[PDB]
C-alpha cells in the first residue's frame, strides 16, 4: 500500500456511504438509488440491503447505458424528487459528460430559475487501486472542475465520506461525489449512526504548521499527512495539512490564510499534471499570497500520461515524491 | 424448448435471414381526408365547437407569429428564430389530448404546444428579445421557451438530451402517483443520437408513463431522411424497445389527437411507454385541412377568418411593439442561479464588473438595461 | 397515397398501435442438437475433420487457459481475469467462418477469436502479467489483447466504444476495396450504450461491410435481462436500422458458423451489414455438444480426449511458468506512445523518474523490472 | 464588434479552411470529410464544392449523433485513412468527450503502438459570436487540455488557420482544431493556394515589447493587440504580445522565454476563469520564471457562468477588462 453526533459504530469508507444513504432514503420519501448493478449492492457493495428495506421502485438497476442514467436522473431530480445515481466506475462518467456539463450544470442558470435538477447527486468510485491501470484508476475531477453549475466533492476518510455525501444529498445543487475506491475497505473509523452534515466548499486543517502548506484531497490527503512527519521528523520542518474537500467552488480563504502565514505552498493530486486542479489553487494562491511567497508553488502530481497497469508503483506523486519536492522548495 | 434467458423463441432448423420492411413500412393513420371530410366515422372524435375553433385559432395565431417574428430575425432585430410551419397540427392537436399539468418536454417545433396552453404573446416576444419580462432573464437564445405554470420545461439547444429527461421525469411521476403523463417531442434527427436509444430503453425497462412524439418531416438541417437512417423511420423502431408505437398523418389535427389521447389512456393506466410519429412535411398543410373540417360542419366562413386574421395580426404586433420597447434586464442578472445560491467567488466577480462599469460605462450599451 | 419522404407507407383509417412480439420472438437457429446431431442436412456445413478438430481443440485449449488463469487471479498473482466459459463456441465457430486478415473488434470475451487465430500462449500470459514480452507494454489490465498481426484490435474497458469504430474500420475497407470484412462483438448489455445506436445506424446508412455479433447470455454483471430491454433481446433491434438480423444458439458451433460464413459472404458482396445474436448461458454447453459429434462422425474418442487435455495442460502451464519468471518492462515505458513523439514536457517527467529513481530507488520494486 | 509561399489569394478563414481541406484531399487519397450536413458545404461554408470534386464517398452527412461521428472517425484512422470529422459547433462535441478522452487520445498508448488513430482530426467552430448564449458561443479547450494523447489547436486568423490544420491534418496523433466562429466572415488575408504548414506546439510572438507579456489565442489574440496599442498609447507601456495558437502540448518555452524578459504576464481567454487554460499557463510560469516576477500573473478571462444570451457585452473579456488588468498589474 502507498498509504458530538451521538452514538457511533465502526465503519469502513463503503460502510459509511451506506449508512448515509440508509439515512437518506428513511428521512426523505422521494429520493431514489439507481445505476448499474445497485439492487444486488453494487460492486463495491455500497447499496447492500438498500431495496430489501426501501423497495425496489427506490433502488433499482438501470439499463447500461451512463448517458442514460445522468439524463434519467436530472429528470427525477426536475420534478423535486432526490435522485442520487451511480456511476459504477469514475472512468466511466465521460458517455454522460455532456448531460452533466450541457445539461444539469446549466438546468438552473439557462431557466431563469425555472427549473432545476438541484436534488441530483451522482457518486462514483474513483482514484488509484494498485493495478485498475487506464479505466479503473482515473481522477476526473479537473475536467469538471471548468464546469459552473455543478460542484464536485470527494472525502478523505468514512467519517467525511458520510457527512460530506449528506451535505451533497441535500444540497440545492447538481453534486459529484468521488468515493476513492481504494479506501472502502481500508481502516475503519468511527461514524456516527444517524445523520450528520460536514459543509461543502470548506477545507479542512487537519494539522497546523508554520512552515509551509500541504493540499490534497482524497486518500492523498494521507500521503501529505505522512510527508509532514518525514519533514518534522528529517527536516525539521512544520507543516501544515489541509483537506481540500470539495473542488468546486472551493475554499480559496482557508488556502490563502495558510498560504499567508506559511509563505510556501505543495499541492499534490493523483490526476496528471496538465490542466489538473493544483493549477487552478496554484494560480489563485499566486494571484492574492503573491508578496508572501518565499518559493514557487510546487505541484506534485501524476504524470501527463492514461493511468498504466505495471507501472503505477512509479507514476502516483507517492510520499517520497512530495517529500522531494518539499525537501526543494524549502531550499529554494 | 430453448431454454435462454435473454429471448422467448422457439428453435429454427434454417438459416433464415430476418428482413426489415421498408417499401410497405408502418401505414400512416388518417381521420381526414385533404378536404376536411371524415373518412371513417368510427374514428371521428366529435370535438365540439369551442374546442376545435381553438385547435385552429392557437394554429393560425402561431402562424402569424411565425411570419413577424420570421421577419424581425431577417431585419436583425432578434437574433436567431426558429418557425412551426407544418407542425401546427402535430403541437395543437397533441397538446389538446393532454391534461393541463401533463409535464412537456421538446426542442425548437413546440412553442404550438404553450400556445394552446395559453402563453402570452407577451411572453413569446419576451424571451426572443431577452427583455426584463423574460422569467429565463434573458440568458438563452430566441425560442429556448419554458414554462413553469404551463408545464413546459425550458428548451436547450443540444438535441435529444431532453429524452432521457422526460423518462426520468414520468418515473418520478409514476412514484408519486396522481395520473400525470410526461410527454417528450423531439425530430427524426434528434431521434439518432444516443440519448434517444437512452430514453427508449429505459423508460421500457423502467415502466414509465411516457409518449415520445417524434415529428419526422424527412430533413434534419440538409440531411435528407436517406442519410439518417435506413429503417422504417422511427415508429419502426419502437417495438424493438417493447414500446407500443404507431405513425400517423402530422397534417391532420384529428389523427395527431385521437392517438396522443389513447396513448395518454393507456400509458397512464398501464405504466407503459408510447411513441408516436407523425409525418410532417419540411416547410395539404394542416391549418388549410382543418379549415375545410369548419366550413362543413358550418363553424367558420369567409368574413370570420377575415377578422380573425385582422385580430391576430393586431395581437401579435400589439405584443411585438412593447416587447421591443422594454428595457432589457439588469445585467447582474448574468451572475444569479449558476448555483441556487451565489458563491463568495462569483460574487467577487459581480463585484469587479460593476467597478469595472463605474469607470468604463461609456463603453458599454448601458441604456437600455435596467437599473 | 401517402408523400411523406420520411417513410413508405399506405394510409390506414382504424387507430391500431404496433405491439411487439416478445413472448414468440425470432427464432433461435440449431444446426445439432444436445446430443451432437444434425438436424436438417441441407444446414450442415460438411467443414473437414482437420478444420472440425482445430474448433474442438481451439475451444479446449481456451478452456484449460481460463481454469489455471482464473486460479492465478483467485491467488493475486495476476490482478483481473475474465472466463471464456459459455462462449467457447461462439468465438471460435465465428472466428473460423472468417477470412484471416478480417479485422475483429470486441470486448472481454473474444480471445477464443485469438486462439482460433494462433496466438501463442506466451503473448496472452504476457499481457496479464504485464511482463517484457507483451507488445501491449504492460500498460492494460489483465485480458486487454490485441494483436496487429493478427487483426485483433486491442480491447478497451468502456463498453460498446468499439462498435462505431468498427463500423468506421469497415468504411474504409469498402472504399480500399479489397473484399474485407469487420466483425464487432458485445454483450447484450453494452448493446444498451448510446455507442451501439451510433455504430448500428451509421453502419446501415453508410452502407458498410460488418457484422455485428451480440452475445446474449441472459445477464451483465448482476443485471438479468428484464432490467436490460424490454424487446424481443437484441435480433429484433437490428431490423428497425434496416439491417439483416438472425439469432443462433451460441452452445452449437455449426449454427454459429454457417450464420457467420454466410453474413461475411453478404457483408463483402453487398456492403450492407448483418446482425447475428447468439444466445449463450452464462457459466448442454458448446464443448460438449462439438464432442458428442466428433464421436459420431469416428473423429474423436477417450483416448485422444485424455492425451489432448494432458497435452494442453502442459502447453498452458510451460507459458504460465514461462509468463511468471520473465521481468516486466522497463519503467520508461510508462511515457512513450502517448504521442507518436514524446513532447519535451513528457521527456522532462520522464527525466524527473530517473533522478528520483536514482535518489529513492530502493523504495521501489526496481528488481523485477527490466533495466 | 468587440475585435515565400508561392501565389496567395485573399481568403476569409471559412476559405481558408475549404482550401486546406481540398489541399488535403487533392494529395492524400485515403482522405475523408464527414459529419452533420457537411455535403452541401456545411453550415459555415466550410466545406463548399468538395463533394462535387472529390467525390460523395470522400465527403459525406452522418446520422445526427456526434459519439457516432468521433467514434466512426476513430475506426477510419485505425485502418490510416485519414478522417476529417466535423462537429458542428464545439459546444456539442461533449456527447463525443468519451470517445475523444477514452478511446481516441488512449488508442497509441494502451496498445503498444499495436494500433493507433493518428490520422484522425475533428474540426468545430468555437468561441463567441454576439448572441450565441449558451450552446453556439462554448470554448472548450481547457476540458480537453487535462487529456494526455491529444492535440488541441486554436488559429487567430485565415493564413494561420489554413497552416495549421494541414499541420493538424497530418500530424501522427488525434487532433482537435477549434474554429474561431466569428472570423469566418470577418476580414479576408492573403492565403497561399498551394499547401504549407504551420508547426504545432509552437507559440507566434507577433510583437515584440519588454514591459509586459500578454498571451491568448483565437479571436482574443486581437483583443490583446489593441490592449497593446492602448498600454502604448496611454501608459507608455511596450508589450509582447504572444499567440499561444497550440494548447496542448503548449509552447512552454518561447512563453517563459519572454516573461524573464518582461517580468510580467497577462493571460485572457473567452472561456470561462476556474479551471481554464490561464491556471496552467500561470502556474508553470510561476514555477519556472518565479525569480523574475515584478507582478502577480494576471488571468482576464470570461466569468464563471454559463455563456448569456443578451448580457455578452458584460460577459466576454474584453480589451477595457483587459486594459484595466495591464494597467494595475504595471503599478503593483
Ligand atoms: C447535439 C446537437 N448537434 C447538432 C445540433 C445542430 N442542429 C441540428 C443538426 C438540427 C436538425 C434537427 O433535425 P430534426 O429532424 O431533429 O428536427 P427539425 O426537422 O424539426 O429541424 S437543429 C440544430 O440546432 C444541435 N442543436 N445539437
Ligand atoms: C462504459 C462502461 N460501463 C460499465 C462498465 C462495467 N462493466 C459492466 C457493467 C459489464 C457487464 C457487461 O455485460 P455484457 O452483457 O455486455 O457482457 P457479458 O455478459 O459477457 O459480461 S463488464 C464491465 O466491465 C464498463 N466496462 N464500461
Ligand atoms: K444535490
Ligand atoms: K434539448
Ligand atoms: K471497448
Ligand atoms: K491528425
Ligand atoms: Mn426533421
Ligand atoms: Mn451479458
Amino acid at each position: 500500500a502507498h498509504f458530538e453526533y451521538g452514538q457511533t459504530q465502526k465503519m469502513n469508507l463503503f460502510q459509511s456511504v451506506t449508512s448515509a444513504l440508509d439515512n437518506s432514503l428513511a428521512k426523505d420519501p422521494t429520493a431514489v438509488i439507481f445505476g448499474e448493478d445497485v439492487a444486488f449492492g453494487g460492486v463495491f457493495r455500497c447499496t447492500v440491503g438498500l431495496r430489501d428495506k426501501y423497495g425496489k421502485d427506490r433502488v433499482f438497476n438501470t439499463p447500461l447505458c451512463e448517458q442514460g442514467i445522468v439524463g434519467f436522473g436530472i429528470g427525477i431530480a426536475v420534478t423535486g424528487a432526490t435522485a442520487i445515481a451511480e456511476i459504477q466506475f469514475a472512468d466511466y462518467i465521460f458517455p454522460a459528460f455532456d448531460q452533466i456539463v450541457n445539461e444539469a450544470a446549466k438546468y438552473r442558470y439557462r431557466s431563469g430559475d425555472l427549473f432545476n435538477c438541484g436534488s441530483l447527486t451522482i457518486r462514483s468510485p474513483w482514484g488509484c487501486v494498485g493495478h485498475g491501470a487506464l479505466y479503473h484508476s482515473q481522477s476526473p475531477e479537473a475536467f469538471f472542475a471548468h464546469c459552473p453549475g455543478i460542484k464536485v466533492v470527494i472525502p478523505r476518510s468514512p467519517f467525511q465520506a458520510k457527512g460530506l455525501l449528506l451535505s451533497c444529498i441535500e444540497d440545492k445543487n447538481p453534486c459529484i461525489f468521488f468515493e476513492p475506491k481504494i479506501l472502502y475497505r481500508a481502516a475503519a473509523e468511527e461514524v456516527p449512526i444517524e445523520p450528520y452534515n460536514i459543509p461543502l466548499s470548506q477545507a479542512e486543517v487537519i494539522q497546523e504548521g508554520s512552515d509551509v502548506t500541504l493540499v490534497a484531497w482524497g486518500t492523498q490527503v494521507h500521503v501529505i499527512r505522512e510527508v509532514a512527519s518525514m519533514a518534522k521528523e528529517k527536516l525539521g520542518v512544520s507543516c501544515e495539512v489541509i483537506d481540500l474537500r470539495t473542488i468546486i467552488p472551493w475554499d480559496v480563504d482557508t488556502i490563502c490564510k495558510s498560504v499567508i502565514k506559511t509563505g510556501r505552498l505543495l499541492i499534490s493530486h493523483e490526476a496528471p499534471l496538465t490542466g489538473g486542479f493544483a493549477s487552478e489553487i496554484s494560480s489563485t494562491v499566486q494571484e492574492e499570497c503573491f508578496l508572501n511567497l518565499e518559493a514557487p508553488i510546487s505541484r506534485v502530481c501524476g504524470y501527463d500520461t492514461p493511468f498504466p497497469h505495471i507501472f503505477e508503483p512509479f507514476y502516483i506523486p507517492d510520499k517520497w515524491k512530495c517529500y522531494d519536492a518539499l525537501r526543494k522548495m524549502i531550499n529554494y | 424448448k430453448p431454454q435462454f434467458p435473454g429471448a422467448s423463441a422457439e428453435f429454427i432448423d434454417k438459416l433464415e435471414f430476418i428482413q426489415p420492411n421498408v417499401i410497405s413500412g408502418i401505414p400512416i393513420y388518417r381521420v381526414m381526408d385533404r378536404q376536411g371530410q371524415i373518412i371513417n366515422p368510427s374514428e371521428d372524435p366529435h370535438l365540439p365547437k369551442e374546442k376545435v375553433l381553438k385547435l385552429y385559432k392557437s394554429m393560425t395565431l402561431l402562424n402569424t407569429m411565425d411570419r413577424i417574428l420570421y421577419e424581425s430575425q431577417r431585419q436583425g432585430r432578434i437574433s436567431f428564430y426558429m418557425t412551426n410551419y407544418g407542425e401546427e397540427g402535430t403541437h395543437v392537436g397533441s397538446a389538446a389530448a393532454l391534461d393541463n399539468t401533463d409535464l412537456v418536454f421538446g426542442q425548437f417545433r413546440e412553442a404550438g404546444v404553450l400556445m394552446y396552453r395559453d402563453y402570452p404573446l407577451e411572453l413569446f416576444m419576451a424571451q426572443c428579445y431577452g427583455n426584463i419580462s423574460d422569467l429565463g432573464k434573458g440568458r438563452q437564445m430566441p425560442v429556448h421557451y419554458g414554462c413553469k405554470e404551463r408545464h413546459f420545461v425550458t428548451i436547450s439547444s443540444p438535441l435529444a438530451t431532453q429524452i432521457p429527461q422526460a423518462v426520468g421525469a414520468a418515473y418520478a411521476a409514476k412514484r408519486a402517483n396522481a395520473n400525470r403523463v410526461v410527454i417528450c417531442y423531439f425530430g427524426e434527427g434528434a431521434a439518432s443520437e444516443g440519448d434517444a436509444h437512452a430514453g427508449f430503453n429505459f423508460a421500457a425497462t423502467l415502466e414509465c408513463p411516457i409518449i415520445f412524439f417524434c415529428r419526422n418531416n424527412g430533413y434534419a438541417i440538409s440531411t435528407p431522411t436517406s442519410e439518417q437512417y435506413r429503417g422504417d423511420g422511427i415508429a419502426a423502431r419502437g417495438p424493438g424497445y417493447g414500446i407500443m408505437s404507431i405513425r400517423v398523418d402530422g397534417n391532420d389535427v384529428f389523427a395527431v389527437y385521437n392517438a396522443t389521447k389513447e396513448a395518454r389512456r393507456r400509458a397512464v393506466a398501464e405504466n407503459q411507454p408510447f411513441l408516436i410519429e407523425a409525418m410532417t412535411y419540411r416547410i395539404d398543410h394542416p391549418i388549410s385541412r382543418l379549415r375545410h373540417y369548419l366550413l362543413s360542419q358550418g363553424w367558420w366562413d369567409e368574413e370570420q377568418e377575415k377578422a380573425w386574421r385582422k385580430q391576430s395580426r393586431r395581437k401579435v404586433m400589439e405584443a411585438f411593439e412593447q416587447a421591443e420597447r422594454k428595457p432589457k434586464p439588469n445585467p447582474n442578472l448574468l451572475f444569479s442561479d449558476v448555483y441556487q445560491e451565489m458563491p463568495a467567488q462569483l460574487r467577487k466577480q459581480q463585484e469587479s464588473l460593476a467597478r469595472h462599469l463605474q469607470t468604463y460605462g461609456e463603453h458599454y450599451p448601458l441604456d437600455h438595461f435596467d437599473k
